RNA sequence: UAAUUAAUAUAUAUCAAUAAUAAAUUAAAUUAAUCUAUUAGUCAGAAAUGGAUGCCAGCCGUUGCGGUAAUUUCUAUGCUUUUAAAUAU
């Protein structure tokens, strides 16, 4: 390596980071967008999602 | 890469990192009247935000991991 | 809790919540 | 040295999604018309 | 913007004047009526200059001095200030 | 390691406390010392 | 958007004709827009789709 | 193990996620711009390897998948032999 | 103009007392049934959610897995008693169907039916009867079609189960779980449901409830709506049973390569076979054959009752390893890069001839020499990015990483006073007095390690007195407060916290309205419950990385604030997202 | 209380009476106890480990 | 060594010196002292109906509105707002 004659590894000789074992499955999570009254998303108590 | 393809990553958010997976379902207000729209007049094209939800008209719905390089459908 | 159960979706037996007499 | 972090970058838009790849688009994705040779 | 219109607030965004004259004009067609003109006075360095302005005020018991403000265009051509209250 | 080494050992209070919560909890496929019988469960098991 | 535009066939006859603008649009990379003036709303919508 | 025989009348309808929602016809704000405008504070995936105490990503999808099974009846029936 | 010109400002309505009272409140006549026990708040009489658990900070709830049976009083719970497994009727059903082999019976096969079998397992000859199914297929098909003729209800009727005894046995059966149990169910979950999940369709909610034969609200309008619906396709474009059926790339198997290839020598020998070896194997494309191996090295171990190596992935992928690691220290952010934010330099044609020929020109005294897994590595950066994750070997081989060592906190002689016990009162008093000095040499953040360097002369002076009248020099701390605060965060390892986050953001930026901080049940901020221990405590300290802020905060504050939209005059800028503010307040008694 | 350590009998909340308590914050509400069952149980574990 | 147990100066000025400081529900690890605090729109573009008026009176950021049916004037009542105000310079 000192004298240049290494062959190279470098960053440009990587690919794609694979996803090897796939998380979980990501349930969907209750926002207050989601309710099944239009009334509980009011304009006088909800502002948005979260 | 073997089996169904790779998913179909969306993100309602900042980034891809900073946002959840999930568009946001049909209990929206927003969404109401344009899926009343869509439900009775199908098969002309309609106007809304309703597009962005979860639920629409077309058989595939969109929520996570959907396989959209899959051979089927 | 355990309530939700056994009641009938559209029926809300006593919208009012008042007893009276 | 890149202070803007790529780990906050973009604007929410509230409720509109958009996609992103995770490597390369979608199209390039399956190959197999030069690995099952089909071409001319 | 049109900042030749502002000519006598003389940089400031209101003025106060003395009430002379209240006489009415008809407006550039096809805008027909009556619009009521005031006919003020105010001094500036020693120099009394005669003011003419648009009254859309609420004139009440008899008062003298008004409140000058600077508009958008009107249906009268010619006159540019406005009357805020009265005095 | 500490173990084989002699660091750590397994003393009589340990081994039996330890003994004393194997018994005293739920075993999954059979019945453990300290499970309480129900007299009622006649309803279905048929016997008291 | 929506707007009205007279077309006129002869001396006397005048139609109403109106005319739209709009853009087709998915998250997913792929998006279009189009306008037109046709007789009706619909018509002008459909047409601009 | 833990059993009683025991009647339960009404169970909820399936959390397939989508049912046909409550309609209306006009709605409070008619101001949709609000939709798009809507912004919030990051929602960070993950701080310091990601302990916690209450176990909260493996406890909660456990809970989902447990009552998901129930609904599906284990998936059990619904593919053949291919 | 003027709006106040010839009216004052309108008062019309202005506590709009048609909102203050319903003029029907309340009583000591609340019924019990349809209140809370504590006619605190009123019942909610729409149907049953399943996933209420995840709302409310009630801990009865996680001591059981289905939802009814959290819900369940105590004094009901009482009543189920312990009995064996199969007397749960449905445990029972699950033991005559499902499990019992010996009580199936097969049609049996004619002699003219076995021998054209035989000789159609033995040699295959072209345009035969394509069927030929073996009695494994058969067999499962009738226990697969078993559980789809299995129906729920009144068992005085014709039905085996009551649907409460099934989720009965299911919750006595999810409680039950071990580890590796729960991990067999998520696998199965994975395999089986979650592909479903992801195809699902409207189309489908009528079948989707003839699962469990539970009656839908709307059940003859959507009968009559998917009637139309499918009425538009194939029947077998429909049904759900059948959209999993293809999958691309057929020339490898997922059920083939459950046997790990060469198992029966890389096991024993694992590092003579470097990657390299097996690779030649497959003629698929690097990142995917690569992924195949890290896979086969799992299914073998699990196999063989051991546990795997979990630096594996770590070692074959090292390249892409360092290459986010560098990634995520460069751009500040915790993940795996993706593709938009690599650089855009282009290289030439010949970019790679040196590396060529230097490649070309190598030589090895052994194979070992040729592929060991640790080439990629030169400098002791590559080691330090190698290894950042195992704080074993960091710990060892980084010791001075650590710091352990500081300058100590020593007492300084004392000027003297001539004026003697006059005034030996003065330096003594109420307070600590810092200081640090400044000039043209000193307090440049530019030179501050320099400057705090105990080596260095011209080193940067402070002094403090105590309240008795002693001086000492400062502690480290002290020293740096007095330069512009430093933000250390490094993301190449494990992600440091961020500020502006859900649980971050105080109220008032986050929200711009006051949300109370209960410890229980934040829906806003999507949590269940929080047990709050002290921060740092009980994770490991290594894990602790640092903080940054160092970006604007959008949904707080954001640079050229402008109006979204200047005509309706309602919407401002995005910043300014809020709840309306209701006619005159009215506040109502709360201890309730 | 498992989560608090305060006396079941004499105490109603999570950090009554607790000078550093993190249960109850400025303008924020008081929590109820928290029972023992499964869920606290492995909890401490968790912590344990 | 006038004095430092001091930073407090009552009600004056000049040209300055940005105060609507959690502007709305669980309470102030005080020393409880100063303050009782509201406006806008309502055609286009978030939000409407009665009643008058009839090219008048008036509106006007701007295209422009007002010709007995004015969602653009006036008034009454509701209703709309993303909540340190409208308006003028
Ligand atoms: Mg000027
Ligand atoms: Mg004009
Ligand atoms: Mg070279
Ligand atoms: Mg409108
Ligand atoms: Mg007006
Ligand atoms: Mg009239
Ligand atoms: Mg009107
Ligand atoms: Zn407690």
């Amino acid at each position: 390596y000192a004298r240049g004659q290494h062959p190279s590894y470098d960053m440009v000789y990587a690919g794609p980071m694979p996803e090897i074992f796939p998380m979980r499955r990501d349930f969907r999570k209750p926002t207050r967008w989601d309710f099944h009254d239009i009334e509980k998303q009011g304009k006088y108590r909800t502002s948005g999602p979260y | 890469e073997l089996q169904r393809g790779p998913k179909l990553t969306e993100f309602v958010g900042h980034n891809p990192r900073n946002g959840t997976p999930w568009r946001f379902s049909q209990n929206t207000k927003y969404f109401r009247i344009g899926i009343w729209r869509d439900t009775i007049r199908r098969n002309d094209m309609n106007e809304g935000l309703h597009a962005h939800s979860s639920w629409q008209k077309s058989p595939q719905q969109s929520v996570p991991e959907v396989r959209f390089l899959a051979p089927y459908p | 809790e355990y309530y939700r159960w056994f009641i009938q979706p559209g029926r809300h037996p006593n919208p009012s919540g008042l007893t009276l007499n | 040295k890149n202070l803007n972090s790529w780990y906050t970058k973009g604007t929410m838009r509230g409720g509109v999604p958009r996609i992103y790849y995770a490597w390369m688009r979608p199209g390039s994705f399956t190959r197999r018309r030069f690995e099952k040779m089909r071409n001319p | 913007l049109f900042f030749l219109r502002m000519w006598f607030l003389y940089g400031c965004c209101l003025r106060f004047v003395l009430f002379v004259l209240c006489y009415y004009m008809s407006p550039r067609l096809p805008s027909s009526g009556n619009r009521r003109v005031l006919y003020a006075v105010f001094y500036l360095y020693n120099f009394v200059w005669m003011l003419r302005c648009f009254f859309c005020c609420f004139i009440g018991l008899v008062m003298s001095l008004f409140i000058i403000e600077g508009g958008g265009f009107v249906d009268l051509p010619g006159v540019k200030y406005y009357t805020r209250i009265v005095s | 390691v500490e173990y084989l080494t002699g660091d750590i050992t397994i003393t009589t209070v340990m081994q039996e406390s330890y003994d004393a919560l194997l018994d005293t909890t739920p075993h999954p496929h059979l019945l453990t010392n300290g499970f309480t019988l129900e007299s009622d469960a006649a309803k279905y098991t048929g016997e008291v | 958007a929506y707007d009205m535009r007279v077309v006129k066939f002869s001396p006397k006859d005048h139609r109403q004709w109106i005319y739209c603008v709009l853009y087709v649009g998915s998250g997913k990379g792929i998006a279009g827009w189009g306008r037109a003036v046709a007789p009706s709303t619909q018509e002008a919508k459909k047409e601009a789709i | 193990m833990k059993y009683a025989d025991l009647e339960l009348t009404t169970r909820g309808e399936f959390p397939h996620g989508m049912k046909e929602p409550a309609f209306v016809k006009k709605l409070d704000q008619n101001i949709p711009w609000y939709f798009s405008t809507y912004r919030s504070m990051y929602h960070w995936p993950i701080t310091g390897d990601n302990w916690s105490d209450l176990n909260e990503a493996e406890k909660h999808h456990d809970l989902h998948m447990f009552y998901t099974l129930a609904w599906w009846k284990l998936g059990e029936g619904i593919f053949g032999v291919d | 103009r003027y709006p106040f010109n010839k009216r004052g400002p309108r008062e019309h309505k202005s506590w709009k007392h048609h909102v203050l009272t319903e003029p029907p409140k309340p009583l000591q006549w609340r019924d019990p049934k349809v209140w809370t026990r504590d006619l605190s708040v009123m019942k909610s009489f729409d149907a049953p959610q399943w996933d209420l658990w995840q709302s409310r900070p009630r801990s009865e709830d996680m001591d059981e897995a289905l939802q009814p049976f959290m819900d369940m009083p105590k004094s009901l719970k009482d009543r189920r008693y312990d009995i064996p497994w199969w007397a749960n009727p449905f445990g029972a059903w699950y033991l005559q169907n499902i499990l019992s082999l010996e009580l199936l019976k097969l049609k049996s096969k004619t002699n003219a039916e076995k021998i054209a079998t035989y000789r159609s397992y033995m040699r295959s000859l072209a345009s035969g009867k394509d069927n030929t199914m073996s009695d494994d297929d058969v067999i499962r098909n009738i226990i697969k079609e078993r559980w789809k003729t299995l129906e729920f209800g009144d068992r005085n009727a014709g039905y085996p189960c009551t649907f409460g005894d099934y989720i009965q046995f299911l919750n006595e059966w999810f409680k039950s779980l071990d580890e590796e149990g729960m991990q067999r169910l998520r696998e199965h979950f994975d395999r089986r449901i979650r592909p479903l999940l992801a195809v699902m369709s409207p189309v489908d909610i009528l079948w989707l409830e003839a699962l469990t034969q539970n009656s839908p609200h709307n059940k003859e309008q959507l009968q009559r709506k998917i009637a139309f619906q499918t009425s538009l396709g194939t029947p077998e474009f429909f049904d759900m049973s059948k959209r999993l059926r293809y999958e691309i790339n057929e020339d490898y198997k997922v059920r083939d390569e459950l046997g790990p290839e060469l198992f029966a020598l890389w096991s024993k020998a694992p590092e003579r076979w470097p990657p390299e070896r097996l690779s030649k194997m497959y003629g698929l494309d690097f990142t995917l054959v690569r992924k195949i191996l890290v896979w086969h090295h799992f299914k073998a171990c699990y196999d063989a009752c051991v546990e795997p190596d979990w630096s594996l992935p770590k070692r074959l992928f090292a390249l892409e390893w360092i290459r986010d690691v560098r990634a995520r220290k460069h751009g500040l952010f915790y993940g795996k890069m993706r593709f938009a934010e690599q650089k855009i330099t282009f290289y030439s044609d010949r970019f790679l001839f040196r590396d060529l020929v230097n490649r070309r020109e190598a030589s090895y005294a052994n194979v070992w020499e040729m592929d060991d897994p640790y080439r990629f590595l030169q400098t002791e950066q590559d080691y330090e990015d190698y290894w950042g994750d195992n704080y074993d070997v960091y710990r060892r081989m980084f010791p001075e990483m650590i710091g352990r060592t500081g300058e100590p906190v020593q007492q300084y002689g004392q000027m003297p006073i001539w004026a003697g016990p006059h005034r030996q009162h003065a330096n003594k008093s109420e307070h600590n007095w810092m200081f640090a000095e400044i000039g043209v040499n000193v307090g440049h953040e530019a030179l501050k390690k320099l400057e705090l360097d105990p080596t260095n002369e011209k080193r940067r002076r402070f002094v403090i007195r105590q309240p008795d009248g002693t001086l000492r020099s400062a502690k480290m701390s002290e020293m740096r407060a007095w330069y512009w605060k430093e933000e250390w965060a490094d993301f190449r390892f494990w992600a440091p916290q961020m500020e502006w986050g859900i649980e971050n953001t105080p109220s008032q930026e986050q929200y711009q309205e006051h949300v109370p901080d209960t410890t229980d049940a934040d829906f806003r901020k999507q949590r269940r419950i929080q047990s709050r221990p002290v921060k740092w405590f009980y994770e490991s300290h290594y894990t602790r990385t640092g903080s940054f802020a160092g970006f604007q905060p959008l949904r707080f504050m954001q640079r050229r604030t402008e109006r979204e939209v200047r005509w309706p005059d309602v919407i401002n800028a995005a910043v300014q997202i809020q709840k309306r503010k209701p006619a005159a307040y009215i506040f109502k008694a709360i201890p309730e | 209380c498992p989560r608090c350590s305060l006396p079941y009998s004499t105490t109603r909340y999570c950090g009554e009476g607790d000078v550093d308590t993190p249960f109850r914050k400025h303008r924020g509400r008081w929590a109820p106890h928290q029972k023992w069952g499964r869920e606290w149980y492995d909890v401490v574990a968790r912590r344990a480990e």
